[PDB]
RNA sequence: CAAACCUACCGAGCCUGGUGAUAGCUGGUUGUCCAAGAUAGAAUCUUAGUUCAACUUUAAAUUUGCCCACAGAACCCUCU
RNA sequence: CUGCAUUAAAAAUUUCGGUUGGGGCGACCUCGGAGCAGAACCCAACCUCCGAGCAGUACAUGCUAAGACUUCACCAGUCA
C-alpha cells in the first residue's frame, strides 16, 4: 500500500479490493463466495445454493478493507433506485 | 485415470434456452430426459445437444 | 538453392566432411530429389540407432536405400535379438552383423542368413511396423 | 418484436409438447417390450439347448 | 583457502 | 523419467540371461512377439445379445475357436467348461475388435483380453451346480469368465488389493447383472489368501489359483509397478515361496475329489514348475496330503490350430507367443485332491 | 592453460556516479518513578520470518462470571 | 539498401522447492479409518499401518427461508 503518493504525497487506494468488494455506509462490507463458479456439476444444489449468495465479513476483515481503501468509498452514496439502499444502515443495533 | 463418463449439456426441447449438465457414459446413444423447466413451470423434454468434457 | 542447402545440410547438420559429401553425391545421385527433413531422420536413425559412424555410411551407400525397408529389417533383427543398439562406451555385448548383409543382400538370404525364421512371420511383423508408425505419426 | 417472437416461439413448441412427451414415452416403453420378449426367446433357446442335450 | 592478503593502511604523515 | 536402466529394460536384461538357455532356439521367435502387439479375443457374453453379437462379430471374419475345438474333441478321441463363446481372428490377422457397445439389455456386448487366459478357465472342467473359488480374482479376466459359463451356483472372489477389487466390481456391474450378484451367489472379498487353508478347509469343488507373478508382456511395456524395479527386487526374489504357499491355500481349501487349476503368466520354470512341485512336496511332508496331476496332452492337442504350444513342459502347459498368434505367455497345470 | 598476468588482496583491474544499494543476519538503540503483564494452534518456496488465532494492555457499555447438588453424556469392546 | 519471415551461429537475463547424520540409491509433501488420545472436545513423531484422486442410482440431483455446527484463524465445509 502507498503511504505517500509520489506525485501528491497522498495515500492511494488497492484497486484489487475495489473489483471484489462492496462497503456498505455502517462499516459493514460485502463480498460473494470463492468458487461459485468453479466445478458446479459435482457439488450438491444446497451446497451451491449457499454458495451463491453475499456475506458480510467480520472485524479483523473490515479493518483490513478500510485501511486499503481511501475516503472516497466511505462516503454516503445517494444513487437512483439503488438495489441495496436499505442495506446502508443498521435498525434496532444494541451496543 | 481412465475416463470413462463425459459430462453432456441438456437443452429443452420448449424453447426457453434453458440449459442443466449431466453426466453420461460414452458408449450410449444420446439421452433424451425429462426434466422441470423453471421457464414454463412444468416439465418437459430435454435433449441432447453438446459434448462439455470428458470425465 | 535445393543443392545448395542439401550439401550445407550434409555438411553442418550431418557433419560430414568435405570429400565424403562429394562420395556421397558420386555414389548416391537419388539424395538431390527428396526433401531433407527425411534424409535428415534417415542419417541420425543410423547414427544413433544403429551406432556406425560416417565412414562406414559413406562406404556401403546406406543413404540410397529406401527409408521404409531399413526400418523394418532393422527393428525386426532389434526385436530379435540379432542386433543391439552400441551403449554409450559404444562396446555391444554382442557381435553386430555387418551392414552389408543386412540391406544389400534379399530378404530370402537376408532372412535365411541373419534373421532365421520364417517368411510369413516377417511378413506379419512388416504390417505390425506399419500400423504403429502411422500411429505413431498420428499422434505425433 | 423480440419479445413477441420469442413468446410465440414457446407457445409453438409448447402446443405440441405433449405430443412428442408421449411418443417418447412409448418408445420408451416399446424397445424395454422388445428386449423382454429377446429374452424370453433367450431363454427359450436355452430349453431345446437343454432338451437337444436330454 | 584463498589467498587472504590485507595491505597495510598508512596513516597520514602530518600528525 | 527415470535416471538409470530403466525397470523395462532390467526386465528384457533378466529375461535375455534367463530364456536364452530355457528355451534354446525358440526365444527369438517369442522375443519379438513380447516386443509386439498381442492379439486380443471377444469373449461374448451370454447375458447380453451372445446371437447377434455372434452374428456381428462373424461379419468381421471372426471364427468362434471355442466352438471349433469341441467339434475336434470328439474328432480326436473330463470334457470341459460348457457354454463359453469366444472370438479370435484367424493365424497371421492384424485386424483388432471394435470397442465394446451396451446393448438392449442394458450390459456390455463382448470383452476384450488375451485368448490364453480364458484357457484355465476351460481346463478347469466346469460342472452345472459347482461351487467355484477364485483366489487372487482381480481385477476378473477369470471371473468374468466363470460367471458366463454359470454352472456354479455359489461363487468366492478373493484379491487383496482393494484398487484392483474395485475395478473387478465395475466389471461385474456393467457385465453381469444385478440379480445374479444380488443374493451370495458371487461373493467378493479382500483378504490374504494364504488364509483360506483354515477359513474353509476342504470346501469348495473347483478352485483356481492365479498366483501373482513377473508378468512377461506387462513388464517389457509398462513403466509404473514393475517387479523388476530395485525397490521391488527383494518382492521379485521371494516370489516363489508367496507362490507355493498361495497353492497350498488352495489345495488345502478344496474338498477331496475337487478339481486345481494353478496359472501363471510368464515363461520360466521357476514360477510355473518347480511351484506345482514344491506344493505337492509341501503338503505330502506337512499336512500328508495326496494330490496327483492329471495329463492335459489330450487337452493340447485340439488347440495348436489357434495356439503355439512348447513340447518340453514337465507337469503343466506352457503357451508360447508367435507372431502368428501372440496369445499368452500363459501356464496353467490341474491338479486333483485324493 | 598455471583459471597465470593486466601497478605489492584478478573466477574477472581501479575511480566516480546510480547509493543513505539491499540484507527474514550480527551488533547497537541515551532522564526519574509506579502499575498491568508468559508457553492452545493454523497457513506459509515456511519452520532464523510473516499473517490470522490464542494470550496480554487501555478506555467504554452491559450483566452475570468462577466455584458447583441431584438428574444427564454408546454400543462391538470389563487395561471394568 | 530497407521491411517481414525461416534456419543456424554467437550470446543475454534468471534460478537451483522442502523432509529423511552425510553421500549414493530411493522414499515422503493432499484427504479419510483404527492404535497413542480408555469416559465432552482437542492432542504430536522418525510414528504402526490400512486405504482415496471413483463409481452407482435420480433427472423437482427444483426455487425460496427460520435456526444451528466445524478440523482449534481466515478461506472454506456441514445440518436444517
Ligand atoms: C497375476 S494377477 C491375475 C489377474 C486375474 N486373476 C487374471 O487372470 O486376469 C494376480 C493378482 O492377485 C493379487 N494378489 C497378489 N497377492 C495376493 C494375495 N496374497 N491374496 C490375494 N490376491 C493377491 C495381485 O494384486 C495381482 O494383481
Ligand atoms: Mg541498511
Ligand atoms: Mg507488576
Amino acid at each position: 500500500l502507498t503511504y505517500f503518493s509520489a506525485r501528491k504525497g497522498k495515500r492511494k487506494t488497492v484497486k484489487a479490493v475495489i473489483d471484489r468488494f462492496l462497503r456498505l455506509h455502517c462499516g459493514l462490507w460485502v463480498r460473494r463466495k470463492a468458487g461459485y463458479k468453479k466445478k458446479l456439476w459435482k457439488k450438491t444444489p444446497a451446497r451451491k445454493k449457499r454458495l451463491r449468495e453475499f456475506v458480510f465479513c467480520n472485524k479483523t476483515q473490515s479493518k483490513l478493507l478500510d485501511k486499503m481503501t481511501t475516503s472516497f468509498w466511505k462516503r454516503r452514496n445517494w444513487y437512483v433506485d439503488d438495489p441495496y439502499q436499505k442495506y446502508h444502515d443498521r435498525t434496532n443495533l444494541k451496543v | 485415470s481412465k475416463s470413462k463418463n463425459i459430462l453432456v449439456r441438456m437443452v429443452s426441447e420448449a424453447g426457453t434456452g434453458f440449459c442443466f449438465n449431466t453426466k453420461r457414459n460414452r458408449l450410449r446413444e444420446k439421452l433424451t430426459l425429462l426434466h422441470y423447466d423453471p421457464v414454463v413451470k412444468q416439465r418437459v423434454l430435454f435433449v441432447e445437444k453438446k459434448k462439455i468434457r470428458s470425465l | 538453392q535445393d543443392i545448395n542447402d542439401t550439401v550445407r545440410l550434409l555438411k553442418e547438420k550431418c557433419l560430414f566432411t568435405v570429400q565424403q559429401v562429394t562420395k556421397i553425391l558420386h555414389s548416391c545421385p537419388s539424395v538431390l530429389r527428396e526433401d531433407l527433413g527425411q534424409l535428415e531422420y534417415k542419417f541420425q536413425y543410423a547414427y544413433f540407432r544403429m551406432g556406425i559412424k560416417h565412414p562406414d555410411i559413406v562406404k556401403s551407400e546406406y543413404l540410397q536405400y529406401s527409408l521404409t525397408k531399413i526400418k523394418q529389417r532393422h527393428i525386426y533383427l532389434e526385436r530379435l535379438g540379432r542386433y543391439q543398439t552400441p551403449d554409450k562406451k559404444g562396446q555391444t555385448q554382442i557381435p553386430n552383423p555387418l551392414l552389408k548383409d543386412i540391406l544389400r543382400v534379399s530378404e530370402a538370404e537376408f532372412l535365411a542368413r541373419t534373421a532365421c525364421t520364417s517368411v510369413e512371420e516377417f511378413q506379419v511383423f512388416k504390417k505390425l511396423l506399419a500400423r504403429e508408425e502411422e500411429e505413431s505419426e498420428s499422434s505425433t | 418484436q423480440k419479445r413477441r417472437e420469442r413468446e410465440q416461439h414457446i407457445a409453438e413448441c409448447m402446443a405440441k409438447m405433449p405430443q412428442m412427451i408421449v411418443n417418447w414415452q412409448q418408445q420408451q416403453r416399446e424397445n424395454w417390450e422388445k428386449a423382454q420378449a429377446d429374452k424370453e426367446r433367450r431363454a427359450r433357446l436355452q430349453a431345446e439347448a437343454q432338451e437337444l442335450l436330454g | 583457502t584463498k589467498k587472504r592478503f590485507t595491505p597495510p593502511i598508512y596513516q597520514p604523515k602530518f600528525k | 523419467t527415470e535416471p538409470k536402466f530403466p525397470a523395462v529394460r532390467l526386465a528384457l536384461q533378466n529375461f535375455d540371461m534367463t530364456y536364452s538357455v530355457q528355451f534354446g532356439d525358440l526365444w527369438p521367435s517369442i522375443r519379438v512377439s513380447l516386443l509386439s502387439e498381442q492379439k486380443y479375443g471377444a469373449l461374448v457374453n451370454n447375458f447380453a445379445a451372445w446371437d447377434h453379437v455372434s452374428a456381428k462379430l462373424e461379419q468381421l471374419s471372426a471364427k468362434d475357436f471355442v466352438n471349433e475345438a469341441i467339434s475336434h474333441w470328439e474328432l480326436q478321441s473330463w470334457a470341459c467348461s460348457p457354454n463359453l463363446r469366444c472370438f479370435t481372428f484367424d493365424r497371421g490377422d492384424i485386424s483388432r475388435f471394435p470397442p465394446a457397445r451396451p446393448g438392449s439389455l442394458g450390459v456390455m456386448e463382448y470383452y476384450l483380453m488375451d485368448a490364453a487366459s480364458l484357457l484355465p478357465v476351460l481346463a478347469l472342467g466346469l460342472q452345472p451346480g459347482d461351487i467355484v473359488l477364485d483366489l487372487c480374482a482381480a481385477p476378473g479376466g477369470k471371473t468374468l469368465a466363470l460367471l458366463q459359463t454359470g454352472c456354479c451356483r455359489n461363487l468366492a472372489a478373493n484379491d487383496l488389493s482393494p484398487s484392483r477389487i474395485a475395478r473387478l466390481q465395475k466389471i461385474l456391474h456393467s457385465y453381469v447383472p444385478e440379480e445374479i450378484r444380488d443374493g451370495n451367489q458371487v461373493r467378493v472379498t479382500s483378504w490374504d489368501g494364504r488364509k483360506w487353508g483354515e477359513l474353509e478347509g476342504d470346501t469348495y469343488d473347483r478352485v483356481l489359483v492365479d498366483v501373482p507373478c513377473t508378468t512377461d508382456r506387462h513388464s517389457l511395456h509398462e513403466e509404473e509397478n514393475n517387479i523388476f524395479k530395485r525397490s521391488r527386487k527383494k518382492e521379485r526374489q521371494i516370489l516363489p515361496v508367496l507362490q507355493v504357499q498361495l497353492l497350498a491355500a488352495g489345495l488345502l481349501a478344496t474338498k477331496p475329489g475337487g478339481h486345481v487349476v494353478y496359472s501363471t503368466c510368464s515363461l520360466s520354470h521357476l514360477q510355473n514348475e518347480y511351484v506345482v512341485q514344491g506344493a505337492i512336496e509341501l503338503l505330502a511332508n506337512q499336512y500328508s496330503i495326496q494330490v496327483q496331476v492329471e495329463d492335459l496332452t489330450h487337452f493340447r492337442r485340439v488347440f495348436m490350430d489357434t495356439f503355439c504350444f512348447f513340447s518340453s513342459c514337465q507337469v503343466g502347459e506352457l503357451v508360447i507367443p508367435n507372431l502368428m498368434a501372440n496369445f499368452g505367455p500363459m501356464y496353467f497345470c490341474k491338479m486333483r485332491r485324493l
